[PDB]
RNA sequence: GGUACCUACCAAUCGUAGCGUGUCGACCAGCUGCGAAACACGCAGCUGGCACUGGCGCUGUAGGUAC
């Protein structure tokens, strides 16, 4: 019943500015102190900032004092995280947490909130390049063979891969993406099959990057 | 910053039933203002210990939280395969709140030989001007693997980064790629193509490879 | 003479002529329970201060008023 949805993530460059929303349902934000949490890629988490109920005192970390701005509309129930002078520091997964009542779980954050990702970079919004990784003609290694797809030079994050358009899930492994000297994304989708199937079935790779919008489909084939 | 919470260890690895400690020490007193978190990869926390040593509801049993002065610790008693994850903990006795490090419990299994496979560029790649050779070393464990790029002969260095997968949820095993970028000319002017991989499940460092 | 009362009784020290007494409450700080509640606001309680409130008990001296 409880829940938080929020919103408002993306790129934007150095020095620049963004907003972030924070649905709440199922509960009265006025009635409860809110905070945004934020993590950066492969980082801990790190506390950012609060608002408290009823004073409507606000209270944030020294990272992000005097440039991000904690706000609330009641008539809307949401949250919202202003970010001015934004730094290459600033680029993280960005929590919607709500504290949960004194007399049941005091000061601990019960039901936090997805989260939306905020990137703070330079360069500009590019989609992949996606190439086949073809199964190795070379025998097999027994019985199973292996097939991919290469998404290369795309920013900024994120990019969803499926395979077969989430009719095959077995034994896929989507590595994580790694930057590039160029300064953009890449990453490799394999996915290990049958190699006595392999010519009968057919195995595509499905690539979405929504932020520059483009949507790839790849076949492979032993060749 | 205000209070600080040093959590140690950073990471372990733990066998099922194995119980497993964390300890965040508060750099000043917080009295019992500490909470406990856990964390699942691409995943929001859950809240598993408030007021450092409160059970919060639907959290089972085998997760306690403990309080010494300044010093605060998460058991898990019986460490249960659905339990491997991040672990945080909180401070929430004064503006602004901190949080540890963190602690990424992963579990441990017997050693798996990866299987290691090589893939060429495509031919789309190479006429783009570039040609990108990938070396997958599929479902092994541990995580340490060494793994060298041989055109030639010639030990590359400097031209191939790595990647590596989360702990399988099924089989706990781990899975990693590297990958060679050239040029189109570059690519041209060696003939085979070659990964090597040593790891703790192969006797012998393995050898995968091709000719253009 | 008696009783009652009015006024006055250096400075310092809360106050008083002096001695004693620190409150139904005010104020300053801190703590706790509770209000959907870390601060702020509200209600109730506690601890320490303070003496705004100059009350209460006792004991006067001088002058004066009235029975
Ligand atoms: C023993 N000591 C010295 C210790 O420091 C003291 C000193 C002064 C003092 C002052 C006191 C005054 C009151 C009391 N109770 C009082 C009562 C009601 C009203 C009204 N309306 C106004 C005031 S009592 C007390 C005790
Ligand atoms: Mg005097
Ligand atoms: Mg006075």
């Amino acid at each position: 019943e409880v829940q938080l949805v929020e919103s408002g993530g993306g790129l934007v460059q150095p020095g620049g500015s963004l907003r972030l929303s924070c649905a709440a349902s199922g509960f009265y934000i006025s009635y409860s102190s809110i905070h945004w949490v934020r993590q950066a890629p492969g980082k801990g988490l790190e506390w950012v900032a609060s608002i408290s109920p009823y004073s409507g005192s606000t209270y944030y970390a020294d990272s992000v004092k005097g440039r991000f701005t904690i706000s609330a509309d009641t008539s809307k129930n949401t949250a919202y995280l202003q970010m001015n002078s934004l730094r290459a520091e600033d680029t993280a997964v960005y929590y919607c947490a709500r504290q949960g009542y004194r007399r049941r779980s005091g000061r601990g954050f019960d039901y936090w909130g997805q989260g939306t990702l905020v990137t703070v970079s330079s360069a500009s919004t590019k989609g992949p390049s996606v190439f086949p990784l073809a199964p190795s003609s070379k025998s097999t290694s027994g019985g199973t063979a292996a097939l991919g797809c290469l998404v290369k030079d795309y920013f900024p994050e994120p990019v969803t891969v499926s395979w077969n358009s989430g009719a095959l899930t077995s034994g896929v492994h989507t590595f994580p993406a790694v930057l590039q000297s160029s300064g953009l994304y890449s990453l490799s989708s394999v996915v290990t099959v049958p190699s006595s199937s392999l010519g009968t079935q057919t195995y595509l790779c499905n690539v979405n990057h929504k932020p520059s919008n483009t949507k790839v489909d790849k076949k492979v084939e032993p060749k | 910053s205000d209070i600080q919470m040093t959590q140690s260890p950073s990471s372990l690895s733990a066998s099922v039933g194995d119980r497993v400690t964390i300890t965040c020490r508060a750099s000043q007193s917080v009295s019992s203002a500490v909470a406990w978190y856990q964390q699942k990869p691409g995943k929001a926390p859950k809240l598993l210990i408030y007021s450092a040593s409160s059970l919060y509801s639907g959290v089972p049993s085998r997760f306690s939280g403990s309080r010494s002065g300044t010093d605060f610790t998460l058991t898990i008693s019986s460490l249960q395969p659905e339990d491997f994850a991040t672990y945080y903990c909180q401070q929430s006795y004064s503006f602004p709140s901190t949080f540890g490090q963190g602690t990424k419990v992963e579990i441990k299994r017997t050693v798996a030989a990866p299987s290691v496979f090589i893939f060429p560029p495509s031919d789309e790649q190479l006429k783009s001007g570039t040609a990108s050779v990938v070396c997958l070393l599929n479902n092994f464990y541990p995580r340490e693997a060494k793994v060298q790029w041989k055109v030639d002969n010639a030990l590359q260095s400097g031209n191939s980064q790595e990647s590596v997968t989360e702990q399988d949820s099924k089989d706990s095993t781990y899975s990693l790629s590297s990958t060679l970028t050239l040029s189109k000319a570059d690519y041209e002017k060696h003939k085979v193509y070659a990964c090597e991989v040593t790891h703790q499940g192969l006797s012998s460092p393995v050898t995968k490879s091709f000719n253009r």
